[PDB]
């Protein structure tokens, strides 16, 4: 395997290799050599192995100089080859080949998630930028892959476009994709040159807490408890912002979602989108019940004598609510009488 | 096989063999009189008096019978069948109607038929009967076995759809499905008929069933006709695994193990195998002598003065790499030798495409190369087609 | 070529059938095959009419094939329908085997009004996880109470039209004349003093006191015209218990207009009680719109 950088290597970085050798049949000494896809660069010599046996032996590149810097980007076929004797040609016992993808350093690819992807429900709030450093670039395809789990597979090839000129960013739309883990994911946006096979050009990474997280809307529980219900148009309903507790109750590490409340009365516009109490932007949503605001107390009087749906909902990014709690309030004007 | 249904009119077939003495092609046809008695006493009142063939061979002439002759279902019937020349096997067919249920014992006899007369027991020795296994008729279940039906002009509230359209199989769910991807969940009050896209490997026309493709082809999630795999490819269906919790959106049905999801499944053959066809369900090992190159459509014949063994000693052999077989396919396509070798000095190959004959046990008989001693008084300069 | 009713794939053999007969809820590694050829038998839920094919295709909707070696699929019975899992399994909300969670698929999601005074949009909440018709590796499942199936072949179970109600079973009903039995395939019309403004309803709601209903199978309550009233006590829509998602305790409202007696009028329509005529004015006959 490639012991070097976990990400697909670029031209400059240069890779190291792990290759354990075992032998459940016999415990003798053999000599190994390493061909590289670009054989011009290097042609390793035959070095001795010891014992081997059923257990794998930490071998090959321990403190060696087998690291090779590639020149062309593409798929290179590294070739371990074992020989019995240290004379040319000897006897080739086995030869395992491994492909190593080397990407282009010039091309850049960034993934944006507009909103928080919900569970089950299809999430379309994705977007991709591809800034090419070269002047002219050929047509290019991309493949979203939701997770690194074995069950989930790479999607179909999407034709992102040409990116023909300059070093300007070229947005491409990404087709819908359904998640199902209700947990943290490792989204991978791969980019290919040709439609079928060809070569790998870039592989994006969630990159340290910008990872796609799947959220179950059912888990959220929000209480409203806003004043009375049967009061009349004269009486003022009291929003107690401290009493409205919002909690996720599924996992500790979830993204934050600004809340917003509506009276459902045309008189007053909806409340501004704000964060829960004593909580800043880009933090974990509280697993325990917490007020929407630290110290607030609203008083509202409904103008019209109808059924009012006082509704508090959570937004994030795009205006796509995941958690809404509505409460009905009725109004009557016939209770009064004068004589 | 033992017990037939109660009231369904059951056909009975009896196979008769004439054994290696099969009447010659150049001859005249022979005829036999197969006669049976079911056991029921619905038709001509009483059962046959005795078991002997004498009474049996005079039951009724039933060889020709219309369905509505009132004899088409006779408990005891005798028919006459003919063997044409050049065939040994004969089938006797008797329709039987069982009015009531109960244990019955069918008695079958066979007689050689000649010149309108019935003969003796066609089986060796006289008065031997092949008594069928006594059965008890079971109830007759009603089940039409055709395709799916469709109801005409039935009222449905809003979303419920009797028939989805091409590339969307039918679903019964409350959730708000659009196209095949869903939009909202728990929108409709009750559950209703929606349409899903269908996963990659599958492809659906006229969608109630969402069918995976035959191995040859490969599909995309929402296509009408499943796409053909290229000539020099295999279309290996990637393992799908399964759903573990019964509360996770299923990709597809449960019996479905593997699917050919997308063009990437169409892997290309390793060196030494060619794939001419378009289906390409299995790659074809190139025949002896002929040599391939990567995913090949046709094997190229090895040139004169050369044979076909491994090429490990030589430089740049065209051998299949471990990657191309173990990693992509596994053990179904091992590494077979693929290259041409020059026979050494003082031997020559006049013909093209004779490979090195192998041996499956080495310590018993050793394998060699099919080049020739180069008749005396002549030499050859390593690989040559004619000795100088 | 392979014989019809069987198959062979190079990438996989064997059958994985009946994954809803075992209590665990997992398939079985069936390897049955026909001796002469050796071709693999079709997995339960498929068939193979042609002689040669690699993959043998799933049973279409409204059909079933319990046996592995199926030549073709059989149309479901007139009563029942095609849907993976049995009725009880489809009607089960609780789970027994925690690991598999198999006997917990929630396919009903009924609209009915919840136990207690509340009224919650469909009682079962969350996405339906088990919904396929095609895959049918067992006997045809009986029909969800709300729906029905008239003809033998039917891909999806059809909902009962407005002004009708199919109860779950014969005995577990609310208002059925005692000379009939609900076999599923035919949907019985709602009884006098009920309304049904939607489909797939296992029982139609009794009209709220004000509005009444007289005829049979009425999609909407009839407005109590001015000049009468409609008093009734037991006029409460049935209460779907969450334990078994079945309604109960439905009692019909006032079938008759029951007009306003003499000396008592009702100017306003949709009213439960009758108002006395004011001083100075008289009501000569019963049923007078105004004084």
């Amino acid at each position: 395997d490639k012991l070097g950088p976990t990400v697909n290597p670029t031209t400059s970085d240069a890779v190291t290799f792990t290759a354990t050798v075992a032998s459940p049949d016999s415990t003798t000494a053999v000599f190994f050599t390493l061909d590289y896809g670009d054989g011009v660069t290097a042609e390793t010599t035959r070095t001795t192995t010891g014992a081997l046996s059923t257990t794998p032996t930490a071998n090959l590149v321990s403190a060696g100089t087998y690291t090779v810097t590639y020149a062309s980007i593409g798929t290179k076929f590294v070739t371990l080859r074992l020989y019995d004797s240290a004379v040319a040609p000897g006897v080739l016992l086995a030869s395992k080949t491994v492909p190593i993808y080397v990407e282009d350093s010039t091309l850049t690819a960034t993934l944006l998630q507009s909103g928080v992807p919900r569970l089950n429900l299809a999430f379309s709030g994705f977007k991709g930028r591809v800034s090419s450093s070269t002047a002219n670039r050929a047509d290019m395809w991309a493949t979203i892959q939701l997770d690194t789990a074995p069950g989930v597979f790479e999607s179909s090839r999407i034709f992102i476009g040409i990116a023909p000129t300059a070093s300007t960013n070229y947005d491409f739309v990404i087709p819908d994709q359904v998640y199902n883990l209700e947990g943290a994911k490792t989204t991978v946006l791969r980019i290919y040159d040709a439609p079928v096979g060809g070569t790998l050009l870039r592989t994006f990474t969630p990159a340290a807490a910008n990872a796609v997280y799947v959220v179950d809307p059912s888990k959220y529980v929000l209480t409203l408890t806003v004043g009375p219900t049967s009061v009349t148009t004269a009486d003022q309903v009291t929003f107690t912002q401290t009493t409205t507790e919002v909690s996720y109750s599924a996992s500790a590490t979830s993204p934050i979602l600004q809340w917003r409340f509506n009276w459902d009365d045309p008189s007053v516009v909806e409340t501004p989108l704000a964060y829960p109490d004593a909580l800043t932007a880009a933090s974990n949503f509280p697993t325990t019940a917490t007020a929407v605001s630290s110290a607030a107390a609203s008083t509202f009087r409904y103008t019209s004598t109808g059924s009012k749906n006082a509704r508090l909902r959570l937004y994030d990014g795009a205006n796509n609510v995941i958690a809404e709690k509505i409460v009905v309030i009725t109004v009557s004007n016939a209770g009064y009488t004068l004589a | 096989p033992t017990t037939p249904y109660t009231n369904i009119p059951t056909y009975f077939t009896f196979t008769l063999l004439r054994d290696p003495p099969v009447p010659p092609s150049a001859s005249s046809g022979v005829q036999f009189a197969c006669a049976l008695y079911t056991g029921q006493n619905v038709n001509p009142a009483s059962a046959p008096s005795a078991i002997t063939d004498a009474v049996y061979k005079t039951f009724t002439d039933v060889t020709t019978a219309v369905a509505t002759d009132a004899n088409y279902f006779a408990d005891q019937q005798l028919r006459v069948v003919t063997m044409a020349p050049g065939t040994g096997r004969v089938s006797c067919t008797f329709p039987t109607l069982y009015a009531a249920a109960g244990p019955f014992s069918p008695k079958f006899f066979v007689f050689e038929y000649a010149s309108s007369t019935v003969g003796a027991n066609a089986l060796a020795v006289a008065d031997t009967v092949t008594s069928l296994t006594s059965f008890t008729t079971q109830a007759a279940p009603t089940f039409i076995t055709g395709p799916t039906n469709v109801p005409q002009r039935v009222p449905l509230p809003k979303g419920f759809r009797t028939t989805c359209f091409d590339g969307y199989e039918l679903i019964f769910s409350n959730d708000n499905y659009t196209n095949g991807v869903r939009v909202a969940v728990d929108a409709y009050p009750y559950p209703v008929g929606q349409c899903r896209k269908c996963p990659g490997g599958t492809a659906t026309m006229d969608g109630y069933r969402c069918i995976p493709c035959p191995s040859g082809y490969w599909s995309n999630e929402g296509a009408r006709e499943c796409t053909a795999c290229p000539a020099g490819t295999i279309a290996k269906p990637a393992a799908l695994t399964a759903r573990a919790k019964y509360s996770i959106d299923p990709t597809t049905y449960h019996f479905v193990t593997h699917l050919a999801m997308g063009p990437e499944s169409c892997k290309k053959c390793p060196k030494g195998y060619f794939q001419p066809n378009i289906a390409g369900t299995v790659c074809l090992p190139c025949p002896s002598g002929f040599v391939s190159t990567s995913g090949a459509t046709g094997c190229t014949a090895c040139s004169e003065g050369t044979y076909h063994t491994d090429g490990v000693g030589t430089t740049t052999p065209g051998e299949a790499t471990s990657l191309d077989t173990t990693d992509t396919f596994g053990s179904i396509y091992p590494i077979i030798p693929n290259t041409c070798r020059q026979c050494p000095a003082n031997t020559y190959l006049p013909l093209r495409g004779q490979a090195a004959i192998a041996s499956m046990n080495l310590a018993a008989v050793s394998s060699a190369t099919p080049c020739r001693p180069c008749e005396d008084g002549t030499w050859s300069k390593a690989g040559a087609a004619g000795c100088q | 070529k392979c014989p019809p009713g069987t198959y062979r794939n190079t990438w996989f053999s064997g059958q994985l059938g009946s994954p809803f007969i075992t209590a665990d809820g997992v398939p079985v590694a069936t390897t049955l095959t026909e001796l002469g050829s050796g071709c693999s038998q079709c997995p339960p839920g498929t068939y193979a009419p042609t002689f040669g094919m690699s993959v043998c295709l799933p049973c279409p909707a409204g059909t079933f094939a319990s046996a592995p070696g199926a030549t073709a699929c059989q149309q479901c019975k007139p009563g029942t329908n095609s849907l993976m899992g049995d009725r009880t399994q489809q009607m089960a909300l609780v789970v027994t085997n925690a690991a598999n969670d198999f006997p917990a698929l929630r396919a009903y999601t009924i609209s009915g009004m919840v136990a207690g005074p509340a009224y919650a949009k469909p009682i079962v909440t969350g996405p339906d996880t088990n919904f396929f018709m095609a895959g049918k590796s067992e006997t045809c499942s009986t029909n969800l109470p709300g729906y029905y199936t008239d003809v033998d072949g039917l891909p999806i179970q059809l909902p009962c039209k407005p002004g009708t109600f199919m109860p779950f079973d014969t005995a577990t009903a609310n208002l059925l004349d005692t000379g009939l039995t609900v076999d599923g395939t035919q949907c019985y019309t709602c009884q006098t003093g009920t309304f049904n403004d939607e489909f797939s309803q296992p029982v139609c709601k009794a009209c709220w006191s004000g509005s009444f209903a007289s005829k049979r199978g009425l999609p909407t309550c009839e407005i109590a015209q001015p000049g009468t009233f409609t008093n009734v006590a037991a006029a409460a829509n049935a209460t779907f218990n969450t334990a078994t998602l079945i309604p109960t305790g439905l009692v019909k409202g006032a079938q008759a207009p029951t007009p306003c007696g003499m000396g008592y009028f009702q100017s306003s329509a949709e009213t439960t009680t009758c108002t006395a005529c004011a001083v100075g004015t008289y009501a000569d006959q019963a049923g007078l719109a105004a004084c």
